[PDB]
């Protein structure tokens, strides 16, 4: 059984990166060569596990978080990072143990009038607990005054769009990002890679 | 949470909104500069409106904001730079009002034609008709013409549009708290609240008449110089002690005396320094031309261009059907695309150009990181200045003989040398008595110190006392001549080239020495300088988020406007036309007039 990876990396539309996508990937062989060898990945640092010994050991599960950002918010997928994306989006651990994987997708993700499509947080009362989604419209309230549920004066809807435009700078054209968990709980191994458990056969 | 807080927040909230609104803006604006259609004009018309109404809104709800209670003088920055009312300070007819004479002088301006006597069909524009006829023309009676035609025809419409004119701006400018529009305009200058570095809206006037005062001994010499030539050339026309003519000077006004060169080369035997022949024995492009300034940038550790500006940017003229306004452009449309438009030749000029206009990108991107509301060069005068000094190296021979376009057996002498002064004096010496007196006269207009029933009258007496410019037709007070001038009739100051020229030589005399050249100023090339690069950057990062006298001091260090290194370029120029007029009279009687 193979992981069904293709799944997330060619997937149709990513999420916006305030509503990140989950994919619980278990009980399957995972072919990580076909990862590297088949996108060009301008960005694939791995933290606690190496990339060159990937499909070697095992784990109790895997997950893979998908969305979209711009250029210069990759950084921010990564431990220890602050902004908007880290704070107010998607939150790694400091003891992150996994891989990010982001690659330009401009051709994609971009349209002349404005691609409308991608959304994030922009205010929150206050910052993220790694790996929390937070897909609440609440109208965020700056000021002393309640908001009624509208926008207004100090009261400003939470979430921004991006508007992908074709034509713009490298750091702020689309970035499709795939961030993959590597869990080893108190259970036997699930996924493993072309790892030693040939030996279920 | 507090007020400043609140701001922030609001802040954070426009930039975000401001920077998606002028994109849309400025990408409808770019393709109908590339692609002149029917089509295009609604939809730069379209995205420039809502990038105008959502200004108007957010104006007003910065106004929510009391500046007092804010101390961060950052965030006090661009809540102040968007509280500014403007024209919506007035009531809605007065504002109505006045956009209606604003586009009736533009439109009088750039509709009006002269039609030549006995030939009701036979009519000329301003361009190209009247100025190629006020560039070229070496007939008295032809440029008197086109010089007298186009202000009492064109000039006399824009004179009662421009008294109700002053009377609004005066009006708008006074319900923003300030004394007079002119104090308004001042304004931009303006610091406060920075201790060793403020900087008050009076403070201009003393400073431009101080360094002006200067400038006259060398613009004495010029002007003599200049009377002398044309003395020999039009004996009958010229007084060897009055005033020159208006009419004789270049242009259709007077603003640059660049076109007296020919009539005017000290040594008129030895020919310019023209590298466009070179240019096509080599089969340069104007890829070439941008790549080779894209190497002067990097020589001095600026970035090279991004990747979009190669693939976005239109430098070649587009030809056959699609149009296109050729006027050389550099656009920050912001989000990281940065592009130039420049329907570029195989020419000197244009490779000249290609590096002033290159110049406005590297400004561009530097600031790039700055608030929305802080991506500008420090006052008006920085920008173009920041682009004046990039064509001052590349023209160079030292910088031409290193890049293949100038022979290294050509020498130059002292009257190769003297000859590119005389030339650079006729264009920027010779334009700041221009600028400082019609802003003067502008700043008196609006201050209330020249009656309506005086305004031609102290015109001309101020371009026969400062300007030392005879008019050769008496005016009465239904002309307008200085709205006969784009920047009047159009609604723009005019200090700024005043203050851009002193600037411009404060950089490149900082730079130079930084970058350790030797010898005479004019000669210098600041190519292979990364310490004058760095200096350069020190200041070009900044934007609008320091007061333009700290953005000075990272360059020149010093606080404020300085002439010296103006003199300093001109200085073998200086000498050599007080040698020339050793047997000429210096200065300039102001009774004597071509009509008298
Ligand atoms: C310019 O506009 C014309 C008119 O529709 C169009 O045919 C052409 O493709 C346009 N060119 C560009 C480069 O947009
Ligand atoms: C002013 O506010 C900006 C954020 O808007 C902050 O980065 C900066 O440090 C503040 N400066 C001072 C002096 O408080
Ligand atoms: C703007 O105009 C209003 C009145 O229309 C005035 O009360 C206010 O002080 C002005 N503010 C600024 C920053 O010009
Ligand atoms: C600028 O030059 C560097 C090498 O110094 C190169 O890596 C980079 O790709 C260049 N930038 C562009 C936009 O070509
Ligand atoms: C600058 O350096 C380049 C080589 O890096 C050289 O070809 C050129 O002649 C130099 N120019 C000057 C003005 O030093
Ligand atoms: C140029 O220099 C020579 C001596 O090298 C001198 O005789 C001549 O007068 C100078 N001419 C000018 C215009 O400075
Ligand atoms: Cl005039």
């Amino acid at each position: 059984n193979l992981c069904p990876f293709h799944e997330v990396f060619n997937a149709t539309r990513f999420a916006s990166v305030y509503a990140w996508n989950r994919k619980r990937i278990s009980n399957c062989v995972a072919d990580y060569s076909v990862l590297y060898n088949f996108a060009p990945f301008f960005a694939f640092k791995c933290y606690g596990v190496s990339p060159t010994k990937l499909n070697d050991l095992c784990f109790t599960n895997v997950y893979a978080d998908s969305f979209v950002i711009r250029g210069n918010e990759v950084s921010q997928i990564a431990p220890g990072q602050t902004g908007n994306i880290a704070d107010y989006n998607y939150k790694l651990p400091d003891d992150f143990t996994g891989c990010v994987i982001a690659w330009n997708s401009n051709k994609l993700d971009s349209k002349v009038s404005g691609n409308y499509n991608y959304l994030y947080r922009l205010f929150r009362k206050s910052k993220l607990k790694p790996f929390e989604r937070d897909i609440s419209t609440e109208i965020y309230q700056a000021g002393n005054k309640p908001c009624n549920g509208v926008a207004g004066f100090n009261c400003y809807f939470p979430l921004q769009s991006y508007g992908f435009r074709p034509t713009y700078g490298v750091g702020h054209q689309p970035y499709r990002v795939v961030v993959l968990s590597f869990e080893l709980l108190h259970a036997p191994a699930t996924v493993c890679g072309k790892k030693s458990l040939l030996n279920d056969i | 949470s507090t007020i400043e807080e609140q701001a922030k927040t609001f802040l954070d909230k426009f930039n975000h909104e401001a920077e998606d609104l002028f994109y849309q803006s400025s990408l409808a604006s770019w393709n109908y500069n590339t692609n002149i259609t029917e089509e295009n004009v609604q939809n730069m018309n379209n995205a420039g409106d809502k990038w105008s109404a959502f200004l108007k809104e957010q104006s007003t709800l910065a106004q929510m904001y009391p500046l007092q209670e804010i101390q961060n003088l950052t965030v006090k920055l661009q809540l102040q730079a968007l509280q500014q009312n403007g024209s919506s300070v007035l009531s809605e007819d007065k504002s109505k009002r006045l956009n209606t004479i604003l586009n009736t002088m533009s439109t009088i301006y750039s509709t009006g034609k002269v039609c030549n006597p006995d030939n009701p069909q036979e009519c000329l524009l301003l361009e190209p008709g009247l100025n190629e006829i006020m560039a070229n023309s070496l007939d008295y009676n032809e440029r008197l013409w086109a010089w007298e035609s186009w202000r009492s025809e064109v000039g006399k419409q824009l004179r009662p549009l421009y008294e109700e004119y002053v009377v609004l701006k005066n009006e708008m400018a006074r319900a923003n708290h300030y004394e007079d529009y002119g104090d308004y305009w001042r304004g931009d200058y303006e610091v406060n609240g920075v201790d060793g570095y403020d900087y008050s809206r009076g403070q201009l006037i003393e400073d431009v008449e101080h360094t002006f005062e200067e400038i006259k001994p060398l613009y004495e010499h010029l002007h003599a110089y200049v009377r002398a030539k044309l003395m020999n050339a039009y004996p009958s026309y010229i007084s060897p002690i009055g005033c020159l003519p208006a009419h004789l000077l270049g242009d259709m006004w007077g603003r640059f005396w660049t076109n007296l060169y020919s009539l005017t080369v000290p040594f008129g035997q030895k020919p310019n320094i023209d590298v466009t022949d070179a240019m096509v024995d080599q089969a340069w492009d104007a890829q070439r031309i941008f790549k080779e300034a894209e190497k002067f940038f990097v020589s001095v550790g600026l970035p090279n261009m991004t990747q979009g500006f190669w693939e976005n940017s239109m430098l070649t003229d587009p030809g056959n059907v699609q149009k296109a306004v050729c006027h050389p452009t550099a656009w920050d449309l912001g989000k990281g695309d940065f592009r130039i438009l420049m329907c570029t030749k195989v020419t000197m000029d244009d490779f000249l150009t290609a590096h002033h206009e290159m110049g406005h990108i590297q400004y561009d991107m530097a600031y790039a990181a700055q608030p929305f509301l802080l991506r500008n060069g420090a006052n008006e005068g920085f920008h173009e200045a920041v682009g004046e000094i990039m064509s001052l190296s590349a023209a160079t021979p030292k910088h031409l003989k290193s890049i293949g376009l100038l022979s290294p057996d050509f020498q130059e002498d002292n009257e190769t040398e003297i000859n590119f002064l005389l030339k650079q004096a006729l264009t920027i010496v010779g334009t700041l008595p221009f600028t400082y007196m019609l802003e003067k006269w502008r700043w008196m207009v609006f201050k209330g110190e020249i009656p309506k029933d005086q305004w031609m009258k102290k015109w001309w007496e101020m371009k026969r006392e400062i300007v030392g410019v005879v008019e050769p037709v008496p005016h009465d007070e239904t002309y307008c001549d200085p709205a006969s001038l784009f920047h009047v009739s159009n609604d723009y100051s005019f200090i700024r080239y005043y203050t851009r020229t002193l600037y411009q030589f404060q950089f490149q005399e900082a730079l130079c020495q930084a970058a350790k050249h030797e010898g005479p100023l004019h000669k210098c090339d600041i190519s292979n300088s990364t310490e004058a690069g760095q200096k350069l950057f020190n200041m070009l990062r900044l934007g609008k988020s320091e007061p333009w006298t700290l953005a000075l001091e990272n360059v020149v260090g010093a606080k404020n406007m300085n002439v010296r290194p103006l003199l300093n370029y001109f200085e073998p120029l200086f000498t050599w036309l007080k040698d020339q007029n050793k047997n000429s009279f210096v200065g300039w009687s102001t009774d004597w007039s071509p009509y008298a």
